[PDB]
């Protein structure tokens, strides 16, 4: 796992020795380079992982999320790239290094053989995302925001931690192989119900669960492209793939502490599709979006059957695209029209007909378009929920309704009608988001071609 | 026919010459406790090394 972390790690004195003008030339060409590399880890077994050392090891679920980790640094520098003109190179570098240091923790993450190690780099994740939401973002509720981002966050993690030594005191290891071998049910106990609460609640409000979902609507909209883009893309995975990882020692006690963290995702993807049909504000509805798509990911995770697992991985990687792209698009609009009203630029496929293909293609990845790999996910965990209870399926139905409102609102508003009058500095798109915008949708459409690499270890 | 002592005789340490037995427990002890086991041998690496969380030496 050395040959990707090591090129991650050398990205840094490569930034700090470049000339001023090189900087994003120079980081975009190696980071696209390590990203070819780790392509070579969706080489998975039917068997046990890839278990390279004591440290590290890789696992058909861990693969598609370091594939995914590796090729957003690229699209994050392109989409950086403008609102950064005029800012020092000492500032611009400090930026780029803010990135390169997110990608290696998330890396280490996504590997890191240890629980505590987990622990370790899933919270060293914080401080970049916070120092960039805090310094580079641009309106006074930033500060707020990260305050939001940071607390929420610790509130479920520090539990966990106490969680996590406790079984090792009890077990002797916390290495995933041993844990996942040595396994033994868990007898129906207050101790042990709050034993469960510490491990859950942790990745429950990164996810973010319904009821804890109130940082993430901030933290996104106050954030920088690239700090929207990693957060929704692969920071709100992080919860997701650390309850897939620690379900296995909640058994049997999972049945029963499931029920209310159903409900509450089941009740909060309805009233948070709902939200969307009414915002005013294009980053504030895409963040309820994906607070909605997580929901169903949450649902599958709590269902804990092969179908959900599969479903999930699926939906987990289709939305971290998509909204990645969705982000994107919001942003072209907002370096033209310094807004962020969703109200305020009307029309504009009369303007730009290629941004506006690129709108269509991504409500329709949103929307959940067969035979898309975001409507693979979602039959899966549908129809996984349906044998769990044949009653979810209304649930389900109207969450796919009214999320194909919501994106069907969003492009109408924005594309089509008649153009506002008063705005006469909307310029012609520009290579480089076309080219941003393409290296976010092909991805999507060509993993269509080949769904077991994004199906996880169950498929 | 008695001559008096000089100085500092009288404050001579001298010898006794008696029949009666040395007390062999004086202080009436106790047996005293058996001391710890003091270990001995010779020194290994620690086995897998620290062993301490994800430390692998
Ligand atoms: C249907 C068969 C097609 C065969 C031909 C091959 C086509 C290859 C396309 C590959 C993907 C396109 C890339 C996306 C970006 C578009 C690039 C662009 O800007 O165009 C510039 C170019 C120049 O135009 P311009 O005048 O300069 O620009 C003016 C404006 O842009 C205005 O431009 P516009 O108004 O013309 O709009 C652009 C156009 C293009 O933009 C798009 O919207 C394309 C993306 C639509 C998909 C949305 C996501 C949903 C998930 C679907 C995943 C399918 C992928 C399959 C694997 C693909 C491998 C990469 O959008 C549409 O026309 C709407 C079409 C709605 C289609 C919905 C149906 C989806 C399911 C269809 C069946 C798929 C499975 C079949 C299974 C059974 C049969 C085997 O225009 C084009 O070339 C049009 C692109 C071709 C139309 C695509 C419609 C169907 C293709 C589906 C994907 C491949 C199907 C594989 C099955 C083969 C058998
Ligand atoms: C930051 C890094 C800056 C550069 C530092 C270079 C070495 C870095 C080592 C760091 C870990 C030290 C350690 O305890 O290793 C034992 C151990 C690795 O020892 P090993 O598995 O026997 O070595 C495997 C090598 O393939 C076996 O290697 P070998 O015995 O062939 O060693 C040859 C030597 C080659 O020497 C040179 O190349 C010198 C020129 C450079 O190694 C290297 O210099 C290349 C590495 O590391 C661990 O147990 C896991 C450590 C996990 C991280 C520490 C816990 C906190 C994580 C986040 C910390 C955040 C810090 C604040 C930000
Ligand atoms: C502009 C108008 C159109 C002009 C162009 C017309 C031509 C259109 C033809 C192309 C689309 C039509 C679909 C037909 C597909 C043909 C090729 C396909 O069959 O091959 C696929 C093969 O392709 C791969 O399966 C999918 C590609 C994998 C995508 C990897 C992503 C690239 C990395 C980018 C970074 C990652 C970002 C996302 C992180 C998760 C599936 O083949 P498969 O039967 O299965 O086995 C392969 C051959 N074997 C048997 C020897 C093994
Ligand atoms: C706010 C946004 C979301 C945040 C996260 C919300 C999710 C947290 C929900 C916690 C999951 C369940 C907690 C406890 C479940 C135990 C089962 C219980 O509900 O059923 C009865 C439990 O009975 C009563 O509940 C006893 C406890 C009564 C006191 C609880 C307070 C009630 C409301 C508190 C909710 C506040 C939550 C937030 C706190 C800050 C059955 O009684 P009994 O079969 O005999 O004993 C079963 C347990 N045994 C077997 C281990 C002995
Ligand atoms: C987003 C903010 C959420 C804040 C945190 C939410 C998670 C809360 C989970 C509980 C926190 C601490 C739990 C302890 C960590 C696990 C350790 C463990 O399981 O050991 C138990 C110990 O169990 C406890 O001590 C639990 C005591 C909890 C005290 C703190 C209560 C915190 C609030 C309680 C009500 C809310 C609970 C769920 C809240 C969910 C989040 C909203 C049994 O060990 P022994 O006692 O040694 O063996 C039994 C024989 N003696």
């Amino acid at each position: 796992m050395l040959k990707i972390i090591i090129p991650t790690t050398m990205l840094l004195p490569m930034t700090w020795m470049s000339k001023h003008n090189m900087i994003w030339i120079n980081a975009t060409v190696h980071s696209l380079l390590i990203s070819l590399i780790s392509l070579s880890l969706l080489n998975q077994l039917g068997e046990n992982s890839l278990n390279f050392s004591l440290t590290f090891f890789s696992d058909s679920l861990s693969a598609p999320l370091l594939v995914l980790t590796t090729w957003l640094l690229p699209l994050m520098l392109m989409a950086s790239q403008s609102h950064l003109s005029k800012e020092t190179t000492t500032r611009k570098k400090l930026y780029i290094t803010m990135l390169i240091l997110l990608q290696l923790f998330l890396i280490m993450t996504f590997t890191a053989t240890e629980l505590i190690l987990f622990y370790i780099l899933f919270e060293a994740t914080l401080v970049p995302t916070l120092i960039i939401i805090t310094r580079w973002g641009n309106q006074t509720e930033r500060l707020n925001a990260g305050l939001y981002f940071l607390f929420y966050t610790l509130a479920g993690s520090l539990p966990l931690l106490v969680a996590l030594v406790y079984i090792q005191n009890t077990t002797g290891s916390l290495n995933f192989l041993i844990i996942h071998y040595w396994s033994h049910p868990l007898s129906n106990s207050w101790s042990n119900i709050f034993m469960w609460l510490a491990c859950i609640m942790a990745f429950m409000v990164k996810m973010p669960l319904y009821g804890l979902h109130l940082w993430l609507p901030k933290a996104h909209v106050e954030a920088p492209i690239a700090g929207s883009m990693v957060l929704a893309a692969v920071l709100l995975k992080l919860g997701g793939y650390g309850m897939m990882r620690i379900t296995t020692i909640l058994n049997p006690l999972t049945n029963y502490m499931a029920y209310p963290f159903l409900m509450l995702s089941m009740w909060g993807m309805i009233m948070t599709s709902s939200i969307c049909l009414r915002q005013t504000d294009l980053k504030s509805l895409i963040a309820y979006s994906s607070v909605s798509h997580m929901a169903l990911v949450i649902v599958a995770i709590m269902i804990q059957t092969p179908w959900s697992f599969m479903g999930a991985t699926a939906l987990m990687i289709a939305h971290g695209l998509t909204s990645s792209m969705l982000f994107c698009l919001a942003n072209t609009n907002y370096e033209r029209v310094h807004s962020r009203t969703m109200i305020l630029a009307r029309g504009l496929q009369t303007l730009l007909p290629l941004m506006a293909t690129w709108w269509l293609v991504a409500s329709l990845t949103n929307l959940a378009l067969p035979p898309s790999i975001n409507l693979i996910g979602e039959l899966f965990i549908i129809t996984a929920s349906f044998s769990w209870s044949n009653i979810t399926i209304i649930l389900m139905g109207m969450n796919m309704m009214i999320t194909a409102l919501y994106s069907l609102y969003m492009l109408i508003t924005t594309q089509r009608g008649k153009y506002t009058h008063h705005i006469n500095n909307i310029k012609p798109s520009f290579t480089r988001e076309n080219a941003l915008m393409a290296l976010h949708i092909l991805p999507l459409l060509l993993l269509t071609l080949n769904p077991k690499m994004i199906l996880g270890p169950l498929y | 026919g008695w001559v008096r002592p000089d100085l500092g005789e009288l404050s001579k340490v001298t010898k006794v010459k008696t029949d009666r037995p040395l007390p062999e427990n004086p202080y009436h002890s106790r047996a005293r406790p058996e001391p710890n086991p003091e270990a001995e041998g010779d020194l290994k690496p620690a086995k897998h090394g620290s062993r301490l969380f994800f430390w692998t030496m």
